[PDB]
């Protein structure tokens, strides 16, 4: 008949997730795109990012281990 | 085949400004393949970055290395978990001597727990587990190159995540009991996602199931690969337009609270109808302390009708049902909420996410190959304070 009965456990919280439970990445490799400044400066993209606040933003990826900080580079 | 690249103060500022202006907490992965003669981590490059970030007053959290289990494949360098643990202890000492001495440190961002990865994670947590704020590991269901549409809809594929999570907790409970466990990079499919699948409505079965199971099983934070970038598992495409998983993510954020409860379907068949239950997000101005949020996935090829148990059977329920906009069905990149296409109002303005109130005491209709949230109003659940 396609009807299904649900059972609920509501006595106490079984776990507590972070308010930032649903978080996001930006891949380390995006910093090798010549347009990195243009992309992350996009007002449209920032509006969508603000929509998922609060969240962690992990800057990381395979390229994490192939990136070197050069304080002289422009 | 991977080559060193450099990045500038400019690139750091672009990244930081994007996080700060978007209300996100930046975690920056440091290069773990910078090594001394005796294969110790050489922290001198990290020192330069910590000093620059300090000088700009940047509030940043840290990681060191990405999938160190595959360093031999990627760079012909083998770092064992013991040494990596020692490397993290050295980073922790640098952070403690920095302007942000209470900065958080996460790692080691291992892949899913195959035997060799489980061993590296265990030896890493024995050596280094004292200095990390959370244990990070990664998960993908499929290879993007070979994934099929049927795979994206297969409960036997979804169920494999349960065994990965159990294996990670077995390692952590043996070494650092009670340490928080995070998914540090996760998606439907690796290699940038499954073409024509990872960017569609059909991606949402895996994403919502992962969130449900992660919350239910004790994972505290799930980091989606990727917000934006190369690979069709992105939430936002090359035109800065949101894909169905962005809308699903936003709805999840608006409705689902931090306190995790449990739902299950009466009867021996629990594969294709998947149910999750939390307290309602208290920040949602429509709802009140004690309200419940149920979310459900229907992988059956017919509509199912859910009946709520006593004492919730006659409560006002708000439906938030996601279905694809045609003509491409589950392979659509457009989604409707309760029959209204979800689209930006403009570049600065997200749309309202409009509920559909159901008749009190009606069963909850869930169409074939769909997912929905249901808020149970005036549920008055004491556990939800
Ligand atoms: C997690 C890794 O940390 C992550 O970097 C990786 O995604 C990136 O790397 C993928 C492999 O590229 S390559 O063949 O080794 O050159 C690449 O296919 C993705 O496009 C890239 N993603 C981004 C957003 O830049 C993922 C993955 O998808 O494989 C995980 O391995
Ligand atoms: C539809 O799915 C069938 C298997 O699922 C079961 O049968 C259907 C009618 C529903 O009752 C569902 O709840 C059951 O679990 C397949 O055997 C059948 O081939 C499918 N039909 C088509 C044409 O795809
Ligand atoms: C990256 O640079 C470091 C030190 O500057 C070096 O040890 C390493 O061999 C380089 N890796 C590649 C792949 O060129
Ligand atoms: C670490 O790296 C820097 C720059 O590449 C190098 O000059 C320094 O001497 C290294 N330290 C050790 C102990 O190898
Ligand atoms: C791990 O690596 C170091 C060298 O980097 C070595 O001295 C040590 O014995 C190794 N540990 C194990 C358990 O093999
Ligand atoms: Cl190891």
């Amino acid at each position: 008949q396609d009807v299904v009965d649900l059972d609920f456990f509501t006595q106490e919280p079984l776990h507590l997730v972070s308010p930032s439970f649903l978080s996001v990445t930006i891949d380390a490799n995006l910093a090798t795109d010549p347009r990195f400044l243009i992309l992350l400066g996009s007002p449209k993209l920032r509006t969508l990012a603000r929509g998922l606040s609060p969240a962690y933003l992990r800057f990381g990826g395979t390229k994490t281990d192939f990136l070197i900080f050069d304080p002289k580079k422009e | 085949k991977f080559k060193n690249s450099t990045y500038s103060r400019s690139s750091v500022d672009v990244l930081y400004t994007f996080a700060n202006c978007s209300g996100l907490d930046l975690i920056f992965g440091l290069n773990a393949l910078l090594r001394t003669a005796d294969l110790q981590w050489n922290s001198s490059n990290a020192q330069l970055l910590l000093d620059y970030c300090s000088s700009k007053g940047y509030n940043i959290s840290w990681e060191l290395g990405n999938e160190p289990n595959s360093f031999l494949k990627k760079a012909d360098i083998f770092i064992n978990g013991s040494q990596l643990g020692e490397d993290f202890i050295q980073l922790h000492k640098l952070l403690r001597k920095s302007t942000f001495k209470n900065a958080k440190l996460y790692g080691p961002d291992v892949g899913q727990p195959r035997r060799k990865t489980a061993k590296m994670l265990k030896s890493f947590l024995k050596a280094g587990g004292e200095v990390i704020d959370s244990v990070t590991w990664h998960h993908y269901y499929l290879n993007g190159r070979t994934a099929t549409r049927e795979d994206f809809l297969n409960p036997d594929v979804l169920d494999i995540f349960i065994s990965s999570v159990q294996k990670v907790f077995q390692v952590v409970e043996s070494t650092r009991p009670g340490k928080k466990v995070w998914l540090g990079e996760t998606s439907s499919a690796y290699g940038g996602g499954a073409p024509l699948l990872s960017d569609t409505f059909a991606a949402g079965f895996m994403w919502l199931d992962k969130l449900g199971l992660s919350a239910r099983m004790g994972i505290e934070v799930v980091m989606r690969q990727v917000f934006f970038g190369a690979g069709n598992y992105h939430l936002v495409d090359e035109n800065f337009d949101p894909l169905p998983d962005y809308w699903l993510s936003l709805l999840f954020k608006k409705l689902v609270g931090t306190k995790v409860l449990m739902a299950s379907v009466q009867g021996s068949k629990r594969r294709k109808l998947r149910v999750y239950l939390h307290c309602t997000n208290t920040d949602n101005p429509r709802y009140k302390e004690g309200d419940l949020t149920l979310y459900a996935i229907n992988l059956h090829n017919v509509t199912k009708y859910l009946r709520l148990p006593y004492p919730f059977s006659n409560k006002q329920v708000d439906k938030y049902l996601l279905r694809p906009l045609g003509p491409h069905g589950l392979l659509s990149k457009s989604v409707q909420l309760n029959g209204l296409t979800l689209k930006m109002v403009d570049d600065q303005t997200l749309p309202p996410l409009m509920e559909k109130p159901l008749r009190p005491g009606s069963s909850l209709g869930l169409p074939a190959f769909s997912y929905s949230f249901f808020v149970i109003r005036n549920a008055k659940v004491a556990a939800c304070i």
